[PDB]
């Protein structure tokens, strides 16, 4: 690893600075270095990892989207395809790096539901990003589905319906159903059941937990509004 | 496009 | 150069795609490659060069700003200084690359006022960016001032007061006076004289030129509002 | 901070 020279704690500290500076590539490299130290991640540290790579891959997806749309209009010189391929190859590289970190060795060492569901959701997310770009695509979709399903089974056994990780997992799994798996009815059914079960569990939450959970439930409702 | 879990 | 393999025209085409995709690092590398072909740049091509590097350096300045402020609060571990230094070193590298392109060999081949004033303004801008970060600083400031002054003398002889390059040059030169050279009165006097002379020349412009010029004159007025 | 020439 490139960050083998820096203390674990200094990598985490600099990751938070990079976030403040909105330098998400630096942030990702710092958190990649922290992971490669070999110790498990705290809840805070896991979210720093996710925030960093989600911003990096997010800019890549947005760019791939623009170029792919330009490419498809020109099909209704080689430059548009070439550069779209470059961004695409770059996006796949970031996804493979994240999946590499999860496979070596964050997932196998994650024993608590909070950490294991988080990493398996993340694994589903980044196979979903690869899927958005693939054509191979069937196998990537199955890998995404498998990771999401494993995470769902654990969250249903081990987490209350208003747990933000469980809600975010269900939200993203329903996006997978709707956008990737051509299962819009499965997407709608999962969003409804997720929303309703969380609603019934809100009475157990504190003021702050209530805010955290309802914020994510609103995304479920927004999608249902767009989907129906 | 469908809305994802936010950070 | 890294782009020695690609056609000049393909570099320009991909620069415009990178702009649409908001991939300004790619855009800068593409335009750097186009410059290194050795041919002079068209008006459009010059603005692509400026847009690309201005976005790259802009993100660096914004990040350096955040970290430097964090650093100074911690002075009223080495991590904050180290990472601020990394971003700073990275910012100086981009400025040196641009100044390198201007010195090899865009400026010496720029004969028209439109191109020569543009490159000399650009040279002043990127010495100003180095100045924001320097402490050496006196020499960098003088280099910025010298480039700006040379550009001003040519624009006054060769351009009408409403020329957008002349207005943008005067605007940025006044920012230099106010923010770098501790000459707030010189900044104010230049903004007033620039605004007034352009006002008198608007009657010569078309509808579209009128819009382009007044848009930049508003920035002069905004600064004067903040400065007085 | 003072306003620069925009793109
Ligand atoms: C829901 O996700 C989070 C949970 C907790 C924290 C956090 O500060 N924990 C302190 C020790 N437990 C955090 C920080 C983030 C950031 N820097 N963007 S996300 C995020
Ligand atoms: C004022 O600066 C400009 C002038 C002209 C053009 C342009 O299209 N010229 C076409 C041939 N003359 C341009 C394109 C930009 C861009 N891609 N962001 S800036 C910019
Ligand atoms: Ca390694
Ligand atoms: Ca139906
Ligand atoms: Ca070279
Ligand atoms: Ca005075
Ligand atoms: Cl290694
Ligand atoms: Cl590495
Ligand atoms: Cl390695
Ligand atoms: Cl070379
Ligand atoms: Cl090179
Ligand atoms: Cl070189
Ligand atoms: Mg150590
Ligand atoms: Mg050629």
């Amino acid at each position: 690893g490139a960050m083998g020279s820096m203390e674990r704690a200094s990598l985490i500290q600099k990751a938070k600075l990079a976030e403040q500076a909105e330098r998400y590539e630096d942030m990702a490299a710092f958190m990649k270095g922290a992971v490669e130290k070999g110790e498990e991640l705290s809840c805070e540290e896991r979210n720093l990892l996710s925030v960093a790579y989600k911003n990096v891959v997010g800019g890549q997806r947005a760019a791939w989207r623009v170029l792919s749309s330009i490419e498809q209009k020109s099909n209704e010189g080689p430059e548009v395809r070439e550069y779209r391929e470059k961004v695409e190859t770059e996006l796949q590289g970031v996804c493979d790096t994240v999946l590499g970190l999860l496979d070596s060795h964050l997932i196998k060492e994650a024993g608590d539901a909070e950490s294991r569901v988080f990493y398996l959701k993340m694994k589903g997310d980044y196979y979903r990003y690869l899927a958005e770009v693939a054509t191979d695509k069937k196998r990537i979709i199955d890998s995404a589905r498998s990771a999401y399903q494993e995470a769902m089974d654990i969250s249903k056994k081990e987490m209350p319906p208003t747990n933000p990780i469980r809600l975010g997992l269900a939200l993203n799994f329903s996006v997978f159903h709707y956008e990737i798996a051509n299962s819009p009815e499965e997407a709608i059914s999962l969003a409804k059941t997720t929303f309703d079960e969380a609603m019934a569990d809100l009475h157990t939450l504190s003021e702050d937990s209530y805010k955290d959970s309802t914020l994510i439930m609103q995304l479920l409702r927004d999608n249902l509004t767009l989907w129906t | 496009r469908s809305l994802s879990e936010r950070l």
